[PDB]
């Protein structure tokens, strides 16, 4: 029972009209606010074990769909109110009542198959339904005033993949100050970094190199003492014969050799963590190098335009040149960190879903109207199966019913009259019938203005619901005090 | 406190333990969380580890330690019940105690009347070995898919059974041999390979002079400069070693998992420079990654398996199965002698019993009918979690066992609409059924003379 | 405002939910015991048992 | 309602911090008096300063402190007006929650009357010269009078505005006032302020012998490592010597060696027999304004020094005034596109300096804003009640309960003439009275004056204000205003 | 929470129902009980129990009403009434959990209580309605309740010769009220003996009734004035008892203010005339029953047809104890009246031998109002819950459960018996189940052979009315809590 208080915390986490939550810290008194409860149930502390589950296979959740996690744990939330009430009225054995689910659960599956609507050959509603994705699912937070801007970073980068499923070719920039509205789209490979201030600013037809390492009298011992600084120009002269005017290390590098890099006219680049020293090498053709003495083995890089330019208020990199398409950018600008450290778990909501999207062609109606739909479907099994899971049936109808309530009650609007109407639209035949939170009232996805790519539809709306069965199954009984 | 009060204050504390695993025992149980007083968290449906490592007050209960280290090492199927079949006999003994009998007659109740009932099984013996091939490779595909395994393999035990039973026939004429598996995959994706697994790595071995082995060169002393270095990496290339061994290119060797190395290719250990010759090599098909992989062309006694799995716990849960799955197989070609479990046994043994209480009278009248009532206890377990009434479906199964001298029809734990234990091919060890309903006389010896118990100081 | 219509409409509601029954041989009863005396009273109707509980909640007045 | 509730107190918390920055808004506010926990006093009335050094256990009120920070990131200056406008709206979403409005309609009402805020300030602008005098100084001088030196701000404020178009351009840049450094003494007025055409360093040398009291054609030069034995013994520091004798370098700068190389006797004796000029005990976050300004490339070793590194100077003198010790370089040789300025500040008290140091930062980022647009408007709160004539009027067409928060957006203005009149000594109402009169028909940029205590026109008493400075600021004080209602109740997490 | 307060009071009941059953059988074992003034009062009843004992718990209250009942019918083993009520209280929270109603359950007892009745009825054994051999042997065994019979060699003829002498053999009523006991200091157990007439608590003399109070003209020179005034309302008082021939007065209680003047008393002994004082009431029934003395108001009103009648009255000085016997009753009345005088060495053994004589009455008077025999120690309490049993599977229903859980509880009553003796609770009844159906129905159960035997020819007797009367007083004890369903403190 360590599981059903985590509902009630993520109830309004879900929906685009849902409120964020605001989360404090206790070590260096930070604070963070956001609407998915992926990063909520993982900073906050959990005493009971079962509430740990949800927070281990939210993980799973994140880079399949990332948006609005918390969605699988709550129909767990909802299944575990009607299963006690299973105990005591009917008094079933728990066992039977998990399974009484999961015997409903093939019908839920075959639902979104029933529904799921094959779409191939002309791309023409697939490329024009990428700006309309940016209008529902990219921003669910206080970022749905952006989706007119944000969709033309979002709809470029696609097309410019042509296939590739590589998320680590996609580079995230943070430009601070400015406004959110100020965020433009440059072509090319952006990484914030910075240069040295007696560096040559541009180099033409630059290469890319990478490092893995780390760069009687008193005065009668300099001249033991004097081997030592020679030992750093054995090593800048191996490198200066591979004929590459800018260098890169992983760590920092002392100004000693800094400054014999500026002799030679080899810029230097440092300050890189993780994906500055891997995502560099991918895109301009790079490679870790541990040997540098002769330029054959590993791999080198190149790039046409080496010059650093002013964005914002940070000056941050502009590399040109890249022959391949794989690699893709998107830039964002931003005042303050607090937006834009959740507009990045945006992108991980669409863009990067739509990078797996490739191969599932098949689409169903998002938005509330596949969960409803596979209500609908599951009530015709009820008289078949029949037994004492037919309680269960008939339950499993009852949690899918709730999830409306959850946009409703984030809205304002009463939950009965809009539940009510939505239900009876459904069940005269109409799929499209759908929420709107909007005017209060029913209608069409189409009316509405909601659409979205027929391959994005699988591996959020579809893959969600999916994904949920498979972690439904988890069993929740009384458990052992430490 | 002493006397039967404190009797009373301890021995009764058995049926709080015996109610946790009561709902965890076969396919049909739940998932239950444990936490031990370090902090690690344990959640597993089977009743027989949760009980294993515990922390509780009452000695009652640690008793069960001497028996939770048997009962899964000898056998490990149908082992969740196996303190609820403990509890079963000393259910039964709580309210003769409280008449007033004494505990020899209790002890002496129970134990004769369990070797009566052994007649009755060898009357229902099976034998597995007078078969062909066939038959016995197939009886053990679902003696473990219908009781041992209950988590997720209860469909899927194929692909686990059948890369088992394949390491069985390799080695017929376990400690021998290292098992374990990384996180991923899924179940049906599971490699078996001849060899040990080695997790460490440095690629291609080519075919070498000899016939599908590499010669295989294993150094414990690390070489020991750069003139010295060189040369002894040559005199391995000498006899065509491309994959060399050595603690300080593979390095940093475990100690055990070494000697399963020169275990799986014959060869020697070669603790010097100057003892490295072809004789000291092993020999082994070939070194690659597909961890690298270990093949042996030639029949060795070394077979391993690799579990994989999509949940980092069902690797832990398919492992284990596996140590019990060895066990159950090495009793069932050893022991000729096998029974129908899954509900029949038990059920067997108490109609046994119930016949000859009748005929001793007695003292022992009550005392062997009470031995039947505990017997019909276990198959009350699984009847609360396949939803069939304890009184109700017992009533019918003794009554048509009555007319009908085969005792096969029972309680099915699986929940099918088949009563038939030899329709569902489910085959336990004689032993087996010997060790957990026979042996838990033993662990009733020890609690039936319980009087007084002495707590020290600190 | 708020708990001025709670607790006037609940007067009734707290003693009373145990006279519902009153009608009917399966009417549930209250057992009124007194601090003295060694009084007391047992019917299913709150007539008794209003009359002799004192009540600070002004419409029980009514 | 634990949502409502979280709302309402931090409405509270809003309300505090604007209650106290109230007494500091407009030219009249007052300075704050703070006791920080290192044992320095501060006074000053910059939100900035007074903000840096508040400590409240809220979790919001910690936030509030970044949204004022976000205003100097993108104007850095006004804190005497904008500073509110991040409280002004929460004050009135007390009566929003009450009606029922959904969050996002509340940000949605008050993003969409941003934009239409902006459309209202550009058809204010006015027509502003690159280069002029009195002019540039009317939109400062709301913010030019706020510390006690303001008296004699009428010979800074043609200054302020004289050191920006020094180093600036026409094409409308950011104008980084990195460029312009404000260097510090003690000793002297605020009066007797000056500004120097080149690189002024005030940082003091050990000067142990102290030889040369000045360099005439001297080339400066830049060394990031120290001149000492590696840790007979004059020879090794002689030849040292011999390679900057042999470019002629009688100028040298060197950060601080304490770390490692310290510093030794010998070294500063062979200088001053050559009569070389050294600088020492040099932070290092000034490797940057020295190497841009004079065109000088770091040395970090003895062989990578040489001529072509080196740049050049008419005259290197040190100025003693006041018992100070500044450098002062005269003109500037190898000229690069980063050209850099000097002002020096004369001060008593240590207090008094950073006082008037703030009151200059505050005044040049004014410029920066007219220099990227041209606009101009009125200043002392008087388009907040013209703004909220346009906005009012419209909320007719609000088609709905749209307009009651449309009103509020317009009510929220008020709260800036409000404070003024306060601030000043007069009426709240009696100005408001002659605001919503004035405000209603004539002409454009009349309002209040907390000078002649009257409704007429700003541009009279010379008191004006960027036209970028309400721009930018009310667009972000509407969108931080935003995510304070999105927060549901405080949890502590780990 | 209808269920958890009415269950915390349910254990306090248990609880006093527990401790009482040391308190039954000959062997069982009674309490110290302290009054709050002061004395000390042991008894093996629960009538002084439950008396002194004050529980804020309401259940434990009114089981005081309930056995109050029926002490006043038998007196002996009256603590199985309340047993009972523990032991169905404690089984019936296992039939709640079953989704039993409560009514259903209360309403179930006294459906199978109809059926106890008529068992009873049924193993009635056929009795005599006067006879000294049959009453004796019914006497002395319901009275194994404390320790009585070691003495009542004696006692025994007393009590069954005393009350069919007081009224008939007709049985019907028979009334205890006309007996009075006295309570004298000295002798022993065994020197108690019935007497033919009405002793005074406190030759050939009449016995009057006065109700008012012999005083001068003083009502609730000056030497002389006071002496003569005064003798001569005292003489005229004296010359109105002279002439009626009155030698015993009998004067009301006196406590009060005027008592007795000294100078009354001068006139009265010459003449031989009796003065007795202090006198409750409640005495004025035997003194007109017995005596046939009519009540005198006034002295106006005094003469010699108000006075009574008698043969021989004297004075018997027993142990230092002055005693007026009287020998003879003449009179009109249809129900004669019997004293009987306690004797004994020490306060606590007196008053131990009136409950134990009382209670030897009161099982007199049951054997009077309805005849019948039953078996002694439990037996017939096994019987009614083996009918029950089977009566339970015939009906089915779900009252099947409900009169098997009754059913056990009876088995409690002669459990209780079994483990006050040293005897095994499960073991002996197992047994005994056996043996009840060896016995064959009216075989009853001896504690000394701790065996079933024979009843009649152990003297193992007991009345039929006080096994019905403690069905039906436990029955409506037991209905009454269960259908309480809270409490309320309150006014």
């Amino acid at each position: 029972v360590g599981a059903i208080a985590v509902g009630d915390l993520v109830k309004s986490t879900l929906g685009p009209k849902g409120m964020d939550k605001l989360l404090q810290s206790a070590s260096s008194n930070t604070c963070m606010v956001t609407n998915d409860g992926a990063t909520i149930l993982k900073s906050i502390p959990l005493d009971n074990p079962a509430a740990k589950v949800l927070v281990n296979i939210s993980k799973v959740q994140d880079d399949e769909v990332g948006d609005g996690t918390t969605s699988v744990t709550v129909l767990s939330a909802e299944l575990l109110r009607e299963a006690e009430k299973l105990i005591d009225q009917s008094k079933i054995h728990p066992q039977t009542i998990i399974e009484g689910y999961r015997l409903a659960s093939a019908a839920a599956l075959d639902a979104l198959t029933k529904a799921a609507v094959d779409n191939s050959h002309d791309k023409t509603m697939f490329r024009e339904d990428l700006i309309h994705i940016a209008k529902t699912t990219l921003s669910s937070k206080i970022l749905s005033q952006d989706k007119d801007h944000f969709a033309e970073l979002a709809t470029n980068a696609i097309l410019r993949l042509k296939g590739s499923t590589n998320l680590e070719h996609i580079q995230i920039i943070k430009i601070l100050g400015g406004k959110l509205s100020d965020s433009f789209l440059d072509e090319g490979f952006i990484l914030a970094k910075k240069f040295g201030n007696n560096q040559p600013k541009r180099i033409e037809n630059a290469k890319i190199l990478i490092a893995n390492t780390t760069l009687d009298s008193t005065a009668k011992l300099a001249q033991l003492e004097k081997a030592e600084r020679e030992k750093m120009k054995n090593k800048i002269a191996k490198i200066s014969k591979f004929g590459i005017n800018t260098f890169i290390n992983r760590q920092l590098i002392y100004d000693y050799p800094e400054q014999l890099f500026t002799d030679l006219g080899i810029n230097s680049i440092e300050h890189a963590d993780f994906e500055g020293v891997e995502r560099l090498a991918l895109v301009t053709g790079g490679e870790v190098v541990s040997t540098f003495d002769e330029p054959s083995k590993c791999k080198l890089g190149e790039c046409d335009v080496i010059e650093e330019i002013m964005l914002g208020e940070q000056p941050f990199l502009k590399f040109s040149g890249c022959k391949a398409g794989e690699a893709c950018t998107i830039v964002l600008r931003g005042a303050t960190d607090q937006t834009l450290d959740e507009a990045e778990r945006s992108l991980h909501d669409a863009l990067s879903v739509l990078s797996q999207t490739t191969k599932e062609t098949r689409t169903v109606l998002g938005g509330g109207c596949a969960e409803m739909v596979m209500s609908k479907a599951v009530d015709t099994e009820a008289q078949n199966i029949d037994g004492k899971k037919s309680l269960a049936v008939e339950a499993f109808a009852r949690a899918l019913r709730q999830l409306p309530t959850i946009l409703a009650d984030n809205a304002g609007f009463d939950s009965s009259e809009l539940v009510s109407k939505l239900r009876s639209s459904i069940y005269n035949g109409i799929s499209t019938s759908g929420l709107d939170l909007n005017n209060g009232t029913i209608a069409d996805m189409r009316q509405l203005g909601i659409v979205e790519s027929y391959k994005l539809k699988r591996a959020v709306v579809s893959s969600a619901s999916e994904a949920a069965e498979v972690l439904l199954r988890v069993d929740n009984i009384i458990r052992a005090r430490p | 406190q002493h006397g039967l009060e404190a009797k009373k204050s301890h021995i009764l504390a058995a049926r709080s333990v015996a109610s946790i695993i009561k709902t965890s025992l076969g396919p049909r149980g739940l998932d239950k969380i444990l936490i031990s007083p370090d902090g690690e968290i344990t959640i597993t449906n089977d009743g027989a580890t949760i009980l294993s490592q515990m922390e509780l007050d009452n000695e009652i209960a640690k008793l069960l330690v001497q028996l939770s280290k048997s009962q899964d090492d000898e056998i490990g199927d149908g082992t969740t019940g196996v303190v609820v079949l403990a509890s079963a006999l000393l259910d039964q003994a709580l309210e003769l105690i409280q008449k007033g009998i004494h505990p020899i007659k209790i002890a002496n109740g129970f134990d004769e009347a369990a070797k009566l009932a052994i007649s009755k099984l060898e009357e229902t013996c099976d034998d597995i070995s007078a078969s062909n091939d066939e038959l016995f490779r197939d009886f053990l595909l679902r003696a473990a898919k219908t009781s041992l395994g209950s988590k997720i393999v209860s469909k899927d035990h194929d692909r686990f059974a059948e890369m088992a039973v394949e390491a069985v026939i390799n080695v017929m004429d376990f400690d021998l041999i290292k098992m374990q598996g990384r996180v991923g995959g899924s179940i049906s994706d599971s490699k078996l390979i001849n060899g040990v697994i080695l997790d460490k790595d440095f690629k291609c071995v080519l075919p070498k002079e000899g016939s599908d082995g590499v010669k295989l060169a294993i150094l414990t002393c690390p070489f020991e400069e750069q003139d010295k270095f060189k040369e002894m990496i040559d005199d391995v290339k000498k006899a065509g070693a491309d994959v060399v061994i050595c603690q300080w290119a593979v390095r940093w060797v475990g100690g055990q998992e070494l000697e399963h190395i020169a275990i799986s290719t014959n060869g020697r250990i070669v603790p010097r420079f100057q003892d490295l010759s072809k004789d000291k090599l092993g020999t082994c098909s070939r070194i690659y990654e597909q961890m690298l992989i270990i093949e042996q062309s030639k029949e060795t006694k070394t077979v391993t398996c690799f579990v994989r799995g999509s949940n980092k716990m069902i690797v832990d849960e398919a492992e284990r199965a596996l140590h019990d799955s060895l066990c159950v197989v090495r009793n069932l070609v050893k022991d000729s002698r096998v029974v129908y479990g899954g509900g029949a046994a038990e059920v067997t043994m108490s109609l046994a019993v119930s016949e000859e209480a009748d005929k001793q009278r007695g003292i022992d009248q009550y005392a062997f009918r009470g031995f039947a009532q505990a017997l019909d206890t276990i198959p009350m377990t699984l009847a609360e979690n396949s939803g069939l009434d304890p009184i109700g479906t017992l009533s019918t199964l003794k009554s048509k066992q009555l007319k009908e001298k085969i005792s096969n029809i029972g309680v099915d734990c699986l929940g099918y609409g088949s009563n038939d234990m030899k329709e569902l091919f489910v085959v336990d060890p004689f032993i087996g059924k010997k060790q957990q309903i026979l042996l838990a006389t033993q662990l009733c010896r020890m609690i039936l003379k319980i009087d007084n118990v002495i707590i020290s100081g600190k | 405002a708020e708990n001025a219509r709670l607790s006037a409409f609940v007067g009734a509601i707290a003693v009373g939910d145990l006279v519902k029954s009153t009608l009917g041989p399966k009417g549930m009863d209250k057992l009124l015991q007194s601090a003295s005396s060694n009084t007391c009273m047992v019917t299913n109707d709150g007539a008794t048992i209003l009359k002799s509980i004192p009540l600070d909640n002004p419409a029980a007045k009514v | 309602e634990k949502p409502q509730e979280v709302r309402k107190a931090n409405i509270i918390a809003a309300r505090s911090v604007a209650d106290a920055i109230r007494t500091s808004l407009g030219p009249k506010g007052m300075d704050k008096m703070i006791k920080t926990s290192r044992g320095e006093i501060i006074i000053s009335n910059d939100g900035h300063t007074i903000l840096k050094q508040m400590a409240i256990l809220h979790p919001v009120a910690r936030m509030l402190v970044e949204v004022s920070a976000a205003q100097d990131s993108e104007a850095g200056d006004g804190t005497t007006s904008v500073v509110i406008l991040t409280g002004a709206l929460l004050g009135a979403a007390e009566r929003l929650l009450n009606k029922g409005i959904h969050p996002t309609i509340i940000a949605d009402s008050f993003q969409s009357a941003a934009k239409r805020s902006v459309d209202i300030l550009l058809e204010m602008c006015h027509k502003v010269s690159l280069s002029d005098r009195e002019q540039l100084v009317r939109a400062a001088s709301t913010s030019l009078s706020s510390k006690i030196v303001s008296q004699y701000s009428s010979f800074l404020a043609p200054l302020a505005v004289d050191s920006v178009l020094k180093i600036s351009d026409e094409n409308s840049k950011n104008v980084d006032l990195n460029d312009i450094r404000l260097v510090k003494k003690v000793g002297g007025t605020i009066d007797d302020t000056e500004m120097i055409d080149g690189v002024v360093l005030t940082q003091t040398a050990i000067k142990s012998a102290g030889g040369p009291t000045r360099k005439e054609k001297a080339k400066i030069g830049l060394i990031q490592f120290q001149i000492s034995p590696p840790k007979e013994e004059r020879a090794y520091l002689l030849n040292i010597c011999k390679k900057i004798k042999k470019a002629k370098c009688n100028v040298l700068l060197i950060q601080k060696s304490i770390l490692r190389d310290a510093v030794n006797d010998l070294a500063l004796h062979f200088l001053s027999k050559l009569n070389i000029m050294v600088v020492k005990d040099i932070e290092r976050e000034e490797i940057e304004f020295l190497s841009k300004g004079l065109g000088c490339k770091p040395i970090a070793d003895i062989e990578l020094f040489t001529e072509d590194r080196l740049g050049s100077a008419d005259l290197v003198e040190e100025i003693d005034s006041d018992g100070s010790k500044i450098v002062r370089v005269t003109g500037i040789r190898n000229n690069n596109a980063r050209p850099t300025v000097s002002v020096v500040i004369r001060g008593a008290n240590n207090m008094i300096i950073d006082e008037t140091e703030r009151s200059l930062h505050d005044a040049l980022c004014v410029i920066r804003c007219l220099v990227k647009e041209r606009g101009l408007i009125a200043g002392g709160g008087a388009p907040e009640i013209e703004i909220s004539r346009r906005l009012s009027k419209e909320a007719r067409s609000m088609e709905g309960v749209q307009a009651f928060i449309w009103q509020e957006f317009a009510s929220a203005l008020e709260v800036i003439p409000t404070t003024l009149a306060e601030n000043a000594g007069l009426n709240s109402i009696k100005v408001v009275t002659e605001l919503r009169s004035k405000h209603e028909n004539g002409e454009l940029n009349d309002g209040i004056s907390v000078r002649r205590s009257g409704t007429t026109n700003t541009y009279e008493e010379h008191i004006l204000q960027p036209v970028l400075v309400s721009t930018s600021a009310i667009t972000l004080a509407s969108e931080c205003v935003k995510s304070i209602l999105r927060i549901d109740d405080i949890a502590f997490s780990r």
